[PDB]
């Protein structure tokens, strides 16, 4: 082509960007990549803003659970999966929000919350880990624990040139399948020794000891790089603008004006300003009276300083950048710099249902991977237990079934409404149309048909008991 | 001067070795944890 | 019978290390009190200082 060699007439001639895999393009200064993310999201107000603004919408407040059992393919009665199914959801709703906060090691934490974490690291680090542990403590009836582990825990031990095998803390096969890391103590304080530990990613019995997730660009990618890596130069140098213009509004601000006598300070301030009145360096102190008007002799004369327009096109350079960022972050610039002026609703409809098709994308290959995989986990000590029966027809078992008994998603906070009316309006015009489920709307506002069905009925015995009024479904 | 100069090749002719020693005769390897190493041998004749 | 790699013997050379340490800098406080609530006076001086 002509603009690939060198350009119009040079141009780009000095610039030939080094080919290289992914790897190559991020083990180098890995740490020092994932130092400054962390400090930009840890010191910045919009890269806070937007770690939290995922967060909260990817997950949000609850994450309910739905299982649905590949009975069809395993040969199985739906009316016993479904059987097994409630059992199941009812172990986990008895498991997962228990207040003891046993499901994590660290007892600091519920199951929700820690998606939430989770779903945070891998957005502002690009990579996720996670491990499993079998208590030795015989109190509770479930031994499983959890525990996330930043990135940062996982490195070569001796920081030495990569091997290709051990890849900065990841051993890999002969295919390049990842089977152990290497995972090293709290450093903290980092004065005492640092001592590393290997781990196997999973069992050989085939449970999942270690869970790695993230999003690889490229085969091959062993560690996730975090979204922040397109733009941490183009927000930190933003924020330094930000800081340097306030002062310099300040230091224009804070001087007003000037006197240009030629007696002595104090004198001059005497006759022109003020002050004295000393009651026994300092410069003076002048009294803030009102409307007060100096004479002024040949060599004399008070100059107020205009200083400036405070925005001069700061604000709208600023606004720019903004939009930049967003987009290298994949919100909607709304939401991330607080600006919801002079938009239209249709366009201000637009860009949330964008974002909020960018944030249900990321949801599904992120936390749905690492819900799955820590379900299945616990499912595996369930059955064990043999707390819930599985059918005893089984035409495979649970070892080679995993993935078979362990079908199963979630739901988030649901799509919340930028004006209510118009989404129920298309809910039971679709309801009504045939054209939709009642598990398909009560997902999108965040419910669940089969207990929503179970309170209807309650309510609606209720209501007859209490002889008050049958509410809109009778018979 | 005017001297664009593509270049097209970069031959090495460096060096021509292998060793094959290494799967000849010792193929098994052993790192040592201490620093002293000791072998031994039993001699077998009789009267 | 049970040696151990020189690793971890480096490691718990550490340990002793930094015990020591610990235990040469609560003497200094120690004889610090003593002096203090002992005469009031109190002079450090040393090689070097």
């Amino acid at each position: 082509y002509h603009g690939g060699g060198s350009g119009f007439g040079g141009q780009l001639r000095s610039w030939n960007p080094p080919s290289e895999s992914v790897d190559a393009a991020l083990l180098p200064n890995f740490t020092r990549g994932n130092a400054r993310a962390d400090d930009l999201v840890r010191n910045n107000g919009y890269a806070a803003n937007a770690i939290q603004l995922h967060q909260d919408h990817i997950v949000g407040s609850f994450f309910r659970l739905s299982h649905r059992p590949s009975w069809r393919y395993l040969g199985i009665g739906e009316e016993e999966a479904r059987a097994f199914s409630r059992e199941v959801e009812a172990a986990w709703k008895e498991f997962a929000e228990d207040d003891c906060c046993c499901i994590d090691v660290e007892r600091k934490r519920t199951f929700t919350m820690m998606i939430r974490e989770g779903v945070a690291m891998h957005a502002f680090n690009g990579e996720l880990f996670v491990q499993a542990t079998w208590d030795t403590s015989s109190s509770r009836l479930f031994r499983t624990q959890f525990r996330m582990v930043s990135p940062k825990r996982i490195s070569n031990p001796n920081n030495t040139g990569d091997s290709r095998n051990c890849r900065a803390g990841v051993q890999i096969n002969d295919s390049g399948a990842a089977l152990g890391y290497y995972v090293s103590e709290d450093g903290y304080p980092g004065w005492m020794p640092q001592k590393w530990t290997w781990i196997p990613r999973e069992l050989p019995g085939g449970r999942a000891s270690f869970i790695h997730v993230f999003e690889p660009v490229e085969d091959g990618q062993t560690r996730g790089a975090n979204v922040f890596y397109s733009v941490m130069e183009q927000m930190k140098m933003l924020d330094t603008l930000q800081n340097t213009q306030l002062q310099s509004a300040i230091v224009k601000a804070m001087y007003a004006a000037t006197i240009e006598s030629e007696l002595d300070t104090q004198s001059a301030m005497d006759f022109i300003l003020g002050a004295n009145s000393q009651e026994q360096y300092a410069a003076a102190p002048v009294r803030l009276g009102g409307a007060k008007v100096p004479h002024l002799m040949p060599g004399d004369s008070l100059n107020l300083q205009t200083a400036q327009d405070t925005d001069n096109g700061y604000s709208v350079f600023e606004q720019s950048l903004l939009r930049y960022i967003a987009a290298g972050l994949g919100v909607s610039y709304e939401q991330l710099s607080r600006n919801y002026a002079q938009m239209s609703y249709s366009t201000a409809r637009a860009s949330a249902n964008e974002s909020w098709a960018y944030f249900m994308g990321r949801r599904k290959f992120v936390a749905s991977r690492q819900a799955s995989q820590m379900f299945l986990c616990w499912l595996e000590e369930a059955i064990v237990r043999r707390v819930v029966t599985l059918p005893s027809k089984a035409r495979f078992s649970f070892q080679e079934a995993r993935s078979a008994w362990g079908n199963c998603d979630w739901i988030g906070s649901g799509r919340m409404a930028i004006d209510g009316l118009k989404e129920v309006q298309e809910a039971v015009m679709l309801i009504e149309a045939g054209l939709s489920t009642y598990e398909k709307e009560c997902a999108k506002r965040g419910d669940d048909y089969q207990e929503i069905f179970a309170q209807q009925v309650r309510e609606t015995m209720e209501r007859r008991a209490a002889g008050l009024k049958p509410p809109a479904w009778a018979a | 001067m005017y001297t664009t100069a593509q270049l097209l090749a970069a031959n090495e002719q460096k060096f021509k070795f292998d060793p094959l020693f290494l799967r000849l005769f010792f193929r098994e390897s052993y790192p040592f944890t201490t620093e002293k190493v000791y072998l031994s041998q039993i001699p077998g004749l009789v009267n | 019978q049970n040696l151990a790699d020189p690793a971890y013997r480096r490691r718990r050379i550490i340990m002793q290390n930094m015990r020591d340490e610990e235990l040469a800098i609560a003497q200094v406080e120690e004889m610090q009190a003593v002096s203090a609530v002992l005469k009031g006076k109190y002079t450090m001086t040393g090689e070097a200082f």
